[PDB]
């Protein structure tokens, strides 16, 4: 009757949360996303968690979801929970355009979602979401932006953030190595290939285990580029060459 | 720690327990443990015992 | 083992099972009754005894042989209060097939509608799963007779000759030995095996007053409950 | 449809959820605020900025209208609901009555929001504690506060967050009207109080004033260094 | 440690309503006296900090024009009851052109003292003292979170509850005067409080048959203390 | 234990204890019998008086549902007055939609479904009542029915509800049923109430008799009790 | 002990304990006595006060011109059933233009209290009544209980130590037909004084009387008009 | 019901969901099944047994069609399978009433898994105990997808489910190539189903449905008797 209720609403007797803490301490396992910007352009490096020899990849966009003509996202968490939010967040951006005939700015898209994620923690005793995702995009007020989302409903503006807990060493690398207004689309891409080489345990960084989506502002089109195969491979051959060249002083 | 063989009539017969003071037995003890020390002659002891239920 | 409340409500176990539904399968056996269904080449027999403990009790308001529609009959085992609730559902959705669709409901399609409802009671955790069984008969156009069995888990399948109740593993073991030897099955061949299976398993050799026969025929598709006289007529006829 | 009481009584005569909610305010960054007779001031501590990241989204002082200013503690998601609730009400008050909203009216709106929110069924109570600062008509600068239980007062100097009682003690031996006479003296006083709690390395303090005539202005980080230097200079004269 | 919230004790009483009465005892004290010249009313503010402005804290709240109040217990749970008690007098006056009597106000308040549940929450945590003048003269009533409405001649509630009633029955009679009842009450107050009696810790409000608008501020309050 | 709190859970062997608990609640109540002769039904209720404790004629358990339908409730008395409102309300809507009188076979079914519906959910509990339904009609004869707290309802000639259940129907079956006028049955009822329940626990007890049949033209009413009073005069003739 | 918490849960002994706990709440109230005659339905109650200066809590309360009740439980459930009770009398007054018989009023009450004693999450009404009415077949005395059992009695008493009041009415039940009003009332207050300790009694400050009769509308007397009734008494012997 | 609606699936202190992992345990102990996608069509093969000689095989069907070109099998439990079949039947109709065009196979699986996920978060219910294999030959290219009780979709070339699925997984990893024909796919599908089968493999012990580009087609037992000659 009432003795089957798990009581996800009550605070801890410690005086903090108890159930939302479980999802945020879960979310660091199995998934590694990041994104960088310092100049015109912003990228999203992903990581294929399991690449088995009997899959199809007929969609050509596995983790990256183009949710708008100007924005996209990178989700890491429960896959089934991802399809719930991304179908909802895509519909949030579209009713804005119906009302104003103007493309949705990126902050008030994020605050639209995070208020939905919060309200399912307080009332109802509903299971909270197990999703932390990222945001890229371009607007008419600031331009190229990055955002972090939490299962609590808390967000923030960033420039080199990540998701997965294996990337704690990467953020230390990014505090060690980051530039202020010197992104090219060679500088940031070679830096991202450098990060996933060390942080992921993939030996020699097989090009089918990673995935990179970029965004540039072309004329007025804001082209969302998803690069396919060989440019990744020659990038790794470029990165291994720059590793082999620099180790000659050792 | 109660022996029924002690409460056999011939050893122990009467039950006398002690309970907590209501108000005044407390205030009396305050009047006991203040007269030996230097206190102000313009202070009361009822208010202190009201702050101490048990 | 038991995790959470898997002994109490319909959720899963760590072994990938659940327990309330398989408790309900042996909630039939508190009824203390065994019913046999046999399908022949042009008929379908239902046979079920009854126990009359009191002389101060009628011989009319007892028999589990119910009539769903004019061409479909059934038999109920398990407890009785859950059985008649199951029958009113079957009577109700048979009539809605007429009003919506126009023609008479097949005996196969009715078992889907019943097993869907029993599914939901398994499914939502705050209600009881209704432990009682279900056996139907009936004649289909260009398909002959059919025999089905709904279950409180929510599945059904067709059969050729299948009993339910308390004694199955002796009753089904006898029916397998009867069927696989590939004999003939006409009408009275089908009725006599439905008696002698229930006769040999229960080991009674009774008086014609306990059992009831609910045969349906190709030549007469009306569901028909046999008279006690003609029940005695078949019993002495197979007797040599 | 959710019918389950969450907040019930205790055998000694207390609650449970409200005392658990005020712990979340105790585990938060500190924010103080004083007032004066012409201009007000409020600041916040414990920035803990990653120094490579964006910070226009990490702002924790906002405004409900052209008079009313905010400063909260506790968690952050529950604060955002309260703020966007309060912006609607002070806008709809302006719709019917053609005044600016008085600062006393909006604090009754927040406190009555939060009380019926601990009263009802199925609802986790809020975990914030706001400082509401604004100077009404006839030039009356004042500041109120909230509580997760839903009570509210009027203070002359508040402190909340991780370690307010030390700050409340530091403001307790600071009962001078002369510090609320000069404007820059009041601001360095807040910086003197905030440096008494946080380590305050010139990049962890965000103060903001309001001169009862204009919308709030975040001071420049040069001015934070300018005020900390004269605070160090005036404190170095202890000999 | 989680039984039902709506459950009789095996002895016969209730569980959570019993706990609600206990939550009053940690509240600020309050004293009211009914006198044929008028109903007086007293309370203690219990200021916690000098930084806290005192007059933002109140316990006496007017109701219509001639009915006061006195809360003790939780603050914000009383503000629900006060706002409803104000409205239901106005529904009475704008449907009957007469003032709702003091007894009949408390009936309307005490209806939802025990209307909590799952369909159609928890019991309130405040005791009240309604006092005023109606056509039956000056009146004074008392209620509780059990919804047990009652009339008292001079009730004292709050933390000092038992000691206040005992000292009050010591000196009270039927033929009191108003100034006598005022100065008697604060003598009880400064015996049971812990700070000194000044113009910032207590407040009064007296309603008379003629001066129905109960009105008491400081600089008369300081006159009362210095004459006693 | 652990499984006997809700009506939604089963036992590990497959029964429901909340129905089992409510059955023995009715068993700890006073005795009420019902018997039909060849042209009517006679009701009899042993009714206890403690010392005075009421009038003579309070809280009778011989309810009167329809113009031709009686009640013989026993068990928890407050729930019995609920079923009397439900059974009354059911017969009225039969009169409204249709417009001949309610048959007794339906009124047993329509009520027992509402009893059965309270044995599924964890929200409500099972009723703690059991009762008799007695009618008479010139097209259908007399019928006598019997509902338990589970919902199992069917026909009897003589039944008995209360503490004296097996002890009372021991000697009901000693009589005849077809060769009896109900006026003879009236004094035959009164001896059985007088035979059972020796006044060791309870000194004072009443005897309320109700009587529907051919002589009352199908209308159900109480016997003329103070009139002619031949039951108790004949009942106390059994001192040895 | 685990099955003594909810109303829905039965017992392995067969008795719901939440009803039995509500019976004990009725015994915590004060005592009151209702009796009748051929023409009158006098009930007499016993007030209690909380302190020496507070007023006594009222017991008898008016319902209609020919029906009045007493009270023996909680006060919220008192007014909750009272407001239901006032509502039902005026509806029959508005529709049929006749006063309700008392017998069919109380069956509405026993139906009303049944539902919160079966569904989950509800408490029973912890209160007992003594209804005294008058209609076209005479006066009536009805007592109730939280177990939704109403009783057509001729004289009962409920509350605290009501047993000694019942023993008085057993050995005087014959006298209650041939008595008019004065010896009808002063029979009844002799029943309450056996529910008292031997150092205090009825002081015209802790006693109310409600009479309803043939040509007499239901009237409550208290504190001024009890002194004409409190005469011709005696002290209790030792 | 009353208004409880509380989700009986919450996160572990480790950070995993407990009931979904238990629901996957029921799927792994079900009837084996295999599905192969082979560049001109997709072949579904389940494995149907009968505990007696008394059951009937013309009654319960495992390979079940959806539109005219979309088939569907399962590997978990039985009564829960028929629920989401009737759900998916109606779910393909609102596509065809609106768009007047047969629903693409990728579009069903987005909708079916959305039904199944949203079913687990809501209160009072357990998850399903069924995994699916959906196929179809839409717009030239054929397709083969797999769902699960969590509500996650995949896109296999050739997978297996039910009992001993890892053994069938390694077998297809050596048997399947870049491309075959449809008939070769049927021959290796019976080969991998004959891995964990029992001795009698008649026309009744297996049950096979294909998807041509001409459409969905379910195989009658006559051809399956004829095709099982020199099987595997």
């Amino acid at each position: 009757s009432r003795r089957y209720d798990s009581r996800t609403t009550i605070f801890s007797p410690e005086g903090r949360l108890y159930q939302v803490e479980y999802a945020m301490e879960a979310i660091g396992h199995a998934g590694t996303c990041l994104g960088i910007l310092a100049n015109d352009g912003v990228l999203l490096a992903a990581e294929r968690r399991n690449i088995h020899k009997l899959l199809d990849e007929v969609f050509f966009s596995e983790k990256i979801y183009k949710l708008n003509e100007d924005m996209a996202c990178s989700v890491a968490g429960i896959t089934s929970d991802a399809n719930v939010l991304t179908n909802e967040l895509r519909l949030i951006a579209q009713r804005y355009l119906l009302q104003y005939q103007e493309p949705i700015p990126c902050e008030q898209l994020v605050t639209a979602l995070c208020d939905i994620k919060q309200a399912y923690t307080q009332f109802g005793g509903k299971r909270p979401f197990g999703v932390s995702l990222l945001y890229i995009g371009w607007d008419k007020h600031y331009g190229f932006q990055l955002y972090q989302s939490d299962p609590s409903g808390n967000y923030g503006g960033w420039k080199a953030t990540c998701i997965g807990n294996n990337s704690a060493a990467a953020v230390s690398m990014l505090k060690q190595d980051y530039k202020e207004g010197e992104m090219t689309l060679k500088s940031a891409l070679a830096l991202a290939i450098k990060v996933l080489n060390k942080t992921m345990d993939v030996s020699k960084l097989s090009a089918e285990k990673v995935e990179i989506a970029t965004l540039t502002r072309e004329n007025g089109k804001t082209v969302i580029r998803v690069l396919k195969q060989k440019e990744v491979e020659q990038l790794i051959k470029k990165h291994e060459e720059e590793e082999a060249k620099a180790e000659r002083e050792k | 720690t109660l022996d029924p063989a002690l409460m056999r009539p011939g050893r122990l017969d009467r039950k006398i327990e002690f309970s907590l003071p209501d108000l005044e037995g407390r205030t009396h003890i305050f009047k006991i443990h203040a007269r030996s020390m230097s206190v102000e002659r313009d202070i009361r002891f009822e208010l202190l015992a009201r702050l101490c239920p048990n | 083992s038991s995790a959470g409340f898997d002994r109490h409500i319909t959720i899963f176990s760590p072994e990938g099972r659940l327990y309330q539904v398989e408790y309900a399968f042996k909630a039939i056996n508190q009824g203390g009754l065994t019913s046999v269904a046999v399908r022949g080449k042009d008929c379908a027999v239902i046979v079920t005894q009854k126990k009359v403990p009191d002389k101060l009790l009628d011989s009319s308001t007892v028999t589990h042989l119910f009539k769903i529609t004019e061409n479909i009959g059934c038999v109920m085992t398990g407890m009785t209060a859950d059985s008649r609730s199951q029958v009113q559902r079957a009577r109700y959705e048979a009539a809605n097939w007429k009003y919506k669709y126009g023609y008479e409901i097949p005996v196969d399609m009715l078992c889907k509608r019943i097993a869907d409802i029993s599914q939901v009671y398994t499914q939502n955790a705050e209600m009881r799963p209704l432990g009682c069984c279900m056996i139907l008969i009936g004649i289909d156009e260009e398909q002959g007779p059919q025999v089905y069995k709904c279950d409180p888990a929510g599945y059904y399948c067709g059969f050729k000759a299948t009993a339910a109740g308390v004694k199955q593993t002796e009753s089904t073991s006898f029916l397998e030995k009867k069927v696989k030897k590939k004999f003939d099955w006409t009408f009275e061949q089908t009725v006599e095996t439905a008696i002698t299976c229930l006769s040999t398993v229960l080991s009674i050799d009774f008086k014609p007053s306990e059992i009831e026969v609910g045969v349906v025929t190709v030549e007469n598709p009306k569901f028909r409950i046999l008279t006690e006289a003609e029940i005695d007529a078949h019993l002495v006829a197979l007797a040599e | 449809s959710y019918d389950r009481a969450i907040t019930v009584f205790s055998p000694d005569g207390h609650l449970f959820q409200v005392e658990y909610a005020q712990e979340a305010v105790k585990k938060g960054s500190t924010a103080v605020g004083v007032r004066g007779r012409d201009i007000v001031v409020l600041g916040v501590e414990k920035k803990s900025v990653a120094k490579l990241q964006d910070e226009r989204t990490v702002r924790k002082i906002c405004a409900l209208d052209d008079n009313v200013c905010m400063a909260f503690a506790g968690l952050t998601a529950d604060a955002r609901i309260v703020i966007n609730r309060a912006r609607v009400e002070c806008q709809s008050h302006r719709l019917t009555v053609e005044d600016p909203v008085t600062v006393e009216y909006i604090t009754r709106y927040i406190a009555s929001l939060k009380q019926r929110y601990t009263q009802s069924n199925g609802r986790r109570p809020f975990g914030i504690s706001a400082l509401i600062v604004g100077f009404d008509f006839d030039g009356t600068p004042r500041l109120y506060q909230t509580d997760p239980s839903g009570t509210y007062h009027a203070w002359k100097a508040n402190a909340i967050g991780r370690g307010a009682k030390s700050v409340r003690e530091f403001l307790e031996k600071n009962y001078t009207d002369e510090a609320i006479e000069t404007d820059d003296l009041t601001i360095k006083l807040v910086i003197k109080a905030l440096l008494e709690v946080v380590q305050s390395g010139g990049k962890n303090i965000e103060l903001a004033v309001m001169r009862r005539d204009q919308s709030l202005k975040i001071l420049n980080p040069e001015e934070i260094e300018k005020y900390v230097a004269e605070i160090e200079k005036e404190k170095e004269e202890n000999e | 440690y989680d039984r039902g919230v709506n459950t009789f004790s095996p002895e016969g009483r209730l569980f959570q309503v019993e706990y609600a009465i206990e939550a009053i005892k940690l509240g600020s004290t309050a004293i009211g006296i009914q006198t044929s010249e008028g109903v007086c009313l007293a309370v203690e503010k219990r200021i916690t900090s000098p930084l806290m402005e005192p007059s933002s804290i109140e316990k006496i709240v007017e109701i219509d024009a001639h009915i006061g109040c006195a809360m003790s217990g939780l603050i914000a749970d009383a503000k629900t009851l006060i706002d409803k008690a104000r409205v239901e007098t106005q529904n009475h006056w704008f449907t009957y052109n007469e003032t709702m009597t003091v007894e009949s106000v408390t009936q309307a308040v005490s209806n939802l003292a025990l209307q909590f549940g799952e369909e159609d929450s928890r019991p309130f945590g405040v005791a009240l003292l309604f006092g005023g003048v109606d056509e039956k003269g000056p009146q004074l009533f008392h209620m509780d979170p059990s919804g047990t409405f009652v009339q008292c001649d001079a009730r004292a509630i709050g933390s000092a509850s038992e000691g206040a009633q005992s000292s009050l029955q010591e000196v009270y009679h039927k033929s009191m005067t108003l100034k006598e009842a005022i100065k008697s009450s604060l003598i009880i107050l400064k015996q049971v409080m812990e700070e000194k009696l000044n113009a910032t810790n207590i407040e009064l409000a007296t309603v008379q048959p003629g001066q129905n608008f109960h009105m008491f501020t400081k600089e008369e309050l300081e006159e009362v203390i210095k004459d006693i | 234990t652990g499984y006997d709190l809700s009506a939604s859970t089963f036992s590990p062997d497959g029964r429901v204890f909340q129905v089992e608990y409510a059955m023995k609640a009715v068993e700890n109540s006073s005795t009420a019998i019902g018997i039909r002769c060849k042209d009517g039904v006679v009701f009899g209720v042993e009714k206890l008086v403690l010392s005075k404790l009421y009038e003579e004629g309070s809280n009778k358990r011989l309810f009167n549902v329809d113009r031709h339908v009686g009640m013989a409730v026993a068990g928890l008395l407050a729930d019995a007055r609920s079923l009397a409102d439900i059974a009354r309300e059911e017969a009225s809507n039969f009169r409204s939609n249709f417009g001949y009188n309610i048959p007794l076979k339906h009124l047993a079914d329509r009520v027992a479904m509402y009893v059965h519906a309270y044995t599924l959910y964890s929200a409500v509990r099972p009723f703690g009542c059991s009762f008799m339904l007695g009618s008479y009609s010139v097209n259908d004869g007399a019928q006598l029915y019997m509902i338990d707290p589970s919902g199992v309802s069917y026909g009897y000639w003589g039944c008995a509800i209360g503490k004296a259940r097996q002890a009372a129907k021991t000697e009901i079956e000693k009589l005849q049923m077809k060769e009896m006028t109900c006026r003879d049955i009236v004094k035959e009822v009164a001896k059985i109430i007088y035979i059972v329940h020796d006044e060791v626990k309870d000194k004072a007890f009443e005897l309320e008799l109700s009587w529907v049949g051919e002589l009352t033209n199908g209308r159900h009413e109480i016997v003329p009790k103070d009139i002619r009073e031949e039951a108790e005069k004949y009942a106390k003739e059994s001192l040895k | 002990n685990q099955y003594d918490n909810d109303v829905t849960v039965w017992s392995p002994q067969g008795r719901i304990h939440q009803i039995e706990y509500a019976m004990e709440a009725v015994k915590q109230g004060s005592a009151t006595v209702g009796l009748k005659s051929k023409t009158h339905a006098v009930l007499v109650a016993l007030k209690r006060a909380q302190s020496e200066l507070a007023a006594h809590q009222k017991k008898i309360l008016h319902v209609d011109n020919h029906i009045g009740i007493s009270i023996a439980g909680l006060t919220a459930d008192a007014r909750l059933l009272c407001n239901f009770m006032r509502q039902e009398c005026l509806d029959s007054r508005f529709v049929f233009d006749r006063p309700l018989p008392v017998s069919r009023l109380v069956s509405l009450i026993g139906s009303k209290t049944q539902i919160p004693t079966q569904r989950y999450g509800r408490r029973p009404y912890g209160v007992g009544l003594l209804i005294a009415g008058y209609d076209d077949m005479g006066p009536h005395i009805f007592q109730t209980c939280p177990s939704a059992n109403y009783f057509d009695c001729r004289a009962m008493s409920i509350g605290a130590r009501s047993q000694s009041a019942r023993t008085y009415l057993e050995r005087h039940m014959s006298e209650f037909m041939e008595c008019n009003l004065n010896e009808l009332v002063k029979h009844g207050l002799r029943a309450l004084r056996e529910t008292l300790p031997a150092e205090q009694d009825l002081t015209t400050k802790n006693v109310s009387i409600g009479i309803v009769g043939k040509d007499l509308e239901f009237t409550i007397y208290d504190d001024d008009d009890v002194s004409p009734f409190l005469e011709g008494l005696e002290e209790r012997p030792q | 019901e009353r208004g409880y609606s509380f989700s009986l699936t919450t996160f572990s202190p480790s950070g995993k969901l407990v009931q979904i992992e238990y629901a996957l345990a029921a799927v792994a102990g079900g009837a084996p099944s295999v599905g192969i996608k082979a560049a001109n069509g997709v072949v579904l093969a389940t494995e149907k047994k009968q505990k007696s000689i008394l059951y009937d095989e013309r009654s319960v069907h495992k390979v079940e069609p959806i539109t005219k070109h979309i088939g569907l099998v399962y590997s978990g439990m039985g009564p829960d399978y028929r629920v989401l079949v009737h759900r998916a039947r109606k779910l393909a109709q609102q596509y065809y009433l609106v768009y007047q065009e047969p629903i693409p196979t990728a579009q069903l699986v987005q909708r079916v898994a959305s039904v199944m996920q949203e079913y687990t978060q809501s209160g009072g219910v357990r998850p399903f105990g069924v995994s699916l294999l959906i196929c179809g030959w839409n717009e030239g290219r054929p397709y083969l997808f797999q769902s699960d009780p969590s509500g996650a979709y995949f896109a296999w070339k050739a997978t297996a489910m039910g009992k001993n699925y890892v053994n069938g997984k390694t077998f297809l990893e050596k048997r399947y190539n870049e491309d075959l024909e449809l008939e070769d796919a049927i021959h290796t599908a019976i080969l991998t189903l004959k891995e964990s089968f029992e001795g009698q493999m008649t026309e009744d012990n297996i049950e096979v449905g294909i998807c041509n580009e001409a459409g969905f087609r379910r195989l009658t037992p006559t051809e399956v008797k004829d095709y099982l000659a020199a099987i595997a």
